């Protein structure tokens, strides 16, 4: 899973301009992943600030 | 405390928590992109020679594995912590729950109709 | 009561002289004049409806303003503004953890009255502690001193 | 008349149907499990008078009728007749159509499969329900009573089911179906009222000894005491006002009939009671579940409206269990119709939503389809 | 939560895993080696309940369960079981991280090697732990009890292993390794109360015969004249409450259980017994080795706390013993919390730093690195 | 059985159904070595139902439920209980036995007592614990006619022996020790 964003790589034929093409694609793909890593750390501060409160709930209601 | 005065106290409140929940969220955001901007930097493409330009696609896809490989952690992590949310979410909606489903009250029906066709040209209420 | 009371402030008074002329009628019935719990059955049917004496009494619990053990006049604008299930976004779990993140400022879990004084003042609407102290105890069921988030829905159970 | 696009609920009885939507704590209106036919001959031209009465126009009419139950001890056979009590419930009383809401019926676990089969086609096939749920009577009377486990004797008309529930799990080696039921404590009046001068043998009498039950029985705390004196005096004993102006007294008889319950050989039957039913559905269980039942014996339909019953029950069974140990019954007000309640409850549950069978696995596999998704 | 990566320390037997921190007194909490499932049908709908339990929950819930130890005669044989009891015990009890604290495990030198080559690949591949270390019962034990010379006679759940050491050194050809232990003695308990008229055959039953045993049975100072008065007279009887409220009391029973100990072919088994055993592995080291071992008879291990264990081991051991010669036995209140104890202990010495496996040795090896790390 | 049979329109809960039931299961009903693929017709044809004739002359016919109460002693989990079934109840009795035991009786599964004269039982017998014991070996059952009989059969025998007629209790040594005397002079 990791390996189909490790994907496959082509950068021979790809043209010293082709190469550029491919690298800003790559680099876009990239940043889609630090939106997503970030999104996903955004969320998880929220998760586990909710968690905190579940088990709070938890000890004040058990 | 006054009627009015409590019900725009709950409701501003409940709307200020949404609110403010989505401003440490756009700070968060704004958190976001530049670090993604800066660590997924604005690229630099040109002078490498061909061979070159090769070594910069690999190591640009080398950084997709990279982000890849951070997300991936981080979103395990989410997984794992969307588990627990959910558990210990049913495990308190028992605690303080079990019956936190509320009801729908047999006095709680609809009257409009029954107004207007009763009143016929006065029917005013509902 | 203070939300039938709020709907009858905040909306026109009015229909509130109309529900006097209907209460007027509502003696009609009526051995005591007012809607009690079997006066609450034949304004029911004379309204429409007919709710059981748990549900008749019960109203007049939801309409007790007084604690009156009928549903008064005023008690009867409540029960106009209060047969229904209206009270939405249903804010839970998912929605009052989304406001808990604020409503207890901390990222922690614990609305304490300064959690809750802050998000008030926060609210733009005038504030007091009466306010904010009355909302901890609506949320201090489980008395933490400071809203659990247990606490935050016996709190803001529905309310929006 | 309505306004949600609810489901709808009814519990289909040898006795009443009981009908409402999901959402609600009571039926919109109960309906007897009869169909009603003229059994004389006809003789004013133009002063109407139909053919058949259904439900409430046949015990309206029921003067000159004669009253068919379409269901026997649990289960459906008047396939017909079904049909059109369900038609006026829902379109004339209920004011619902069917083909616009999914519906929830009820049975006994151990009442034979047809029962559910035929409910499940007809709401399909003559109302064109868009979905269907056969429900456990005893799983509505724990959601309506607040409980996951106890043993629940459902008191039908028909039959008594007696089933030990532990967690939201069936516990069905423990199930201890007995064949016993309002019908036959009727029946029994009707003989016992017969040694007192009283003949009751057509439908409008049959109906009457049922009526008299329920307005002057009672099972009693101690019935050889309670019998001691009302076989021995006339200030134990109540008069039933008969529909002609005629009066029936009745005295230990008002106790005897009910005391079948405790005494089934009252009828022939071949059992212990219906303390011995609780008893031996908890004594079956494990020892780290019986716990949990002795605690939670619920009491669920009619019969549990009888003075001395929840008493009479509590002794009876810790009279049977270990000493220690917490015997205790559960009875709420909520008599007779907490099941209606558990129907509404369990339509209604987003836990539930998934439990539907909808009308396209049933137009594929057909009837037998209720055996695979209802339980 | 802590304010170092101190070791977590986990006892993982084949009865209850005991856990906490390195350098405290006492484990945090206690688990059952235990993951349960249902053994029934789900009926209520919104109930939660689980597909799995874990340790405590499996126990608490186990009306209708069916439970499962991973864990048998010291060995994991079902890993993923282990996981689970892991994650609890980490995570929902002590609430610690093991990705931050090095973690100490615990099994007997002839354990076969699987147990503690997948304890390594658990900890360092699903909890991502820093550091890894598999102790031997018998160091722990030994550092729990102040000694470097003894035997260690460890008669727990899984097996007996009864290990010799001097001077801090194993004395590996007179271990006089034994297939009898207190999982036996549980299973002859629930069959010779069978033999009473109270079945124990299902898993409530069992657990039930484990509580039965840890209060009520005893092992004596002299088997035959206990029994002879225990046979004859009804004063040695003493009861225990079952959940249900069921009275059962136990005469000879109480001890003959227990007394296969000492004497094995009351179940079939092929032995000496313990304590002839604890005699060997004494006899059978170096004869200047033996004066201290027999000085240092080290009771460890379940079983420890039947009433007369420790005075009949070194009774049953001087009987064998040489004249002249003192003969001791070493049994602290620390009897069985012993392992626990010393994997505290040991986990927190400054020289035991260079023992711990890291995660970095770790993925150059794999798991198989323990078997070149630990002993 | 007898809830089986309630399910499908014949309730029986009263002494002389549970005789019924009784005298049912021992005429038509079989075990079968392959359950499943016996169900998946019998559950779904008619064909394999076999009629028997109640003693008011009413007729039941019973299908997948003709094995399906046979069924219960490798599925005690129909009956509630928490239990392997016979099978490997029979195998575990084999395993716990010596290594130098456990071959002998692999080699010699007895049949004795009742429900041992289902069609298919020693089939399904031998097939379960050839399923669950070691290759190589043999794994046999002995089912003889003096089944059901064979405990009596063999009470004819073992009381007739001449190496077992000191093992009885005379009524002298009975009334000197009592009832309990049982427990010394039997076994």
């Amino acid at each position: 899973i990791l390996a189909e964003r490790r994907k496959v790589l082509a950068i021979d034929h790809l043209n010293e301009d082709q190469l550029r093409e491919k690298a800003k694609e790559l680099w876009q793909s990239i940043y889609n992943l630090e939106a997503e890593k970030f999104d996903l750390q955004e969320k998880f501060k929220q998760q586990k600030y909710e968690i905190n409160v579940l088990r709070n709930r938890i000890n004040d209601n058990q | 405390i006054s009627a009015s005065r409590k019900l725009q106290l709950k409701t501003l409140l409940l709307q200020i928590a949404k609110q403010e929940l989505e401003r440490e969220a756009e700070e968060r955001r704004g958190e976001k992109g530049r670090a993604l901007s800066t660590r997924c930097q604005p690229l630099e493409l040109a002078g490498l020679g061909f061979a070159e330009l090769q070594d910069l696609c690999r190591q640009l896809h080398a950084r997709v594995d990279k982000v890849d490989e951070e997300r991936y952690d981080i979103e395990a992590k989410v997984t794992k912590n969307i588990t627990e949310i959910a558990d210990l979410t049913q495990k308190i909606f028992d605690l303080r729950g079990k019956f936190k489903r509320p009801t729908l009250r047999r006095v709680r029906i609809s009257a409009d109709a029954m107004m207007q066709a009763l009143l016929g040209a006065r029917a005013k209420e509902s | 009561d203070d939300i039938y009371k709020a709907a009858v402030e905040q909306l026109t008074e009015e229909q509130k002289n109309e529900f006097k002329a209907a209460f007027d009628i509502f003696v009609l019935g009526a051995e005591d004049g007012c809607i009690s719990t079997k006066e609450l059955g034949k304004v029911m049917r004379m309204l429409g409806q007919n709710p059981t004496p748990e549900e008749l009494q019960e109203m007049i619990d939801e309409v007790d303003e007084d604690g009156s053990g009928t549903v008064d006049f005023d008690e009867f604008l409540v029960m106009m503004v209060r047969c229904m299930k209206d009270d939405s976004k249903g804010k839970s779990e998912e929605e009052l953890s989304d406001l808990f993140r604020m409503f207890d400022k901390n990222a922690d879990g614990y609305i304490d009255l300064d959690e809750l004084k802050i998000m008030l003042q926060a609210t733009g609407e005038t504030i007091t502690e009466d306010d904010i102290e009355e909302l901890m105890k609506d949320g201090d069921k489980n008395n933490d001193g400071r809203i659990d988030y247990d606490e935050f829905l016996e709190f803001m159970k529905g309310v929006e | 008349d309505e306004d949600e696009t609810t489901a709808l609920v009814c519990d289909n009885g040898s006795g009443l149907v009981k009908a409402g939507f999901a959402g609600d704590d009571a039926p919109r209106a109960v309906f007897p499990s009869i169909v009603g036919r003229p059994r004389h001959q006809g003789v004013m031209v133009g002063m109407g008078q139909k053919d058949s009465y259904v439900g409430d126009e046949a015990q309206s009419k029921r003067g000159i009728l004669t009253l068919k139950y379409p269901i026997e001890h649990g289960i459906i056979t008047n396939w017909d007749d079904m049909e059109k009590i369900w038609h006026h419930t829902f379109y004339n009383e209920l004011r619902v159509a069917p083909e616009e809401h999914p519906t929830l019926l009820t049975e006994a676990p151990l009442n034979p499969k047809a029962n559910r089969e035929k409910m499940t086609q007809i709401m399909f096939e003559t109302f064109n329900v868009p979905a269907m749920y056969v429900a456990i009577q005893a799983v509505l009377s724990l959601y309506a009573s607040g409980r996951t486990t106890g043993i629940v004797l459902d008191s039908g008309d028909g039959v008594t089911h007696n089933v030990p529930i532990y967690e939201g799990y069936a516990l069905p080696h423990a199930i201890m179906r007995l064949d016993l039921a309002g019908r036959d404590l009727t029946d029994y009046l009707m003989k016992i009222l017969t040694e007192r001068g009283y003949s009751f043998v057509t439908t409008a009498e049959r109906e009457i000894v049922r009526d008299i039950k329920e307005k002057l029985c009672y099972v009693a705390l101690d019935f050889e005491n309670e019998m001691a004196t009302a076989a021995s005096s006339s200030s134990l004993e109540k008069s039933y006002e008969l529909p002609d102006g005629q009066v029936i007294t009745i005295g230990n008889e008002r106790f005897r009939c009910p005391e079948t319950l405790f005494q089934p050989s009252f009828i022939g039957m071949e059992s212990a009671g219906i303390h011995e039913t609780t008893y031996n559905s908890i004594m079956k269980c494990d020892i780290d579940i019986r716990k949990d039942l002795y605690a939670n014996n619920v009491m669920s339909g009619g019969t549990t409206m009888y003075p001395g019953i929840a008493d009479r029950m509590q002794k009876e069974i810790t009279a049977l269990a270990p000493s220690t140990m917490k015997i205790k019954i559960i009875a709420p007000p909520e008599r007779k119709y907490s099941v209606w309640i558990g129907g509404s409850i369990l339509a209604s549950l987003s836990t539930f939503q998934q439990m539907w069978i909808t009308k396209q696995e049933y137009d594929e596999a057909g009837p037998s389809i209720v055996h695979r998704k209802c339980f």
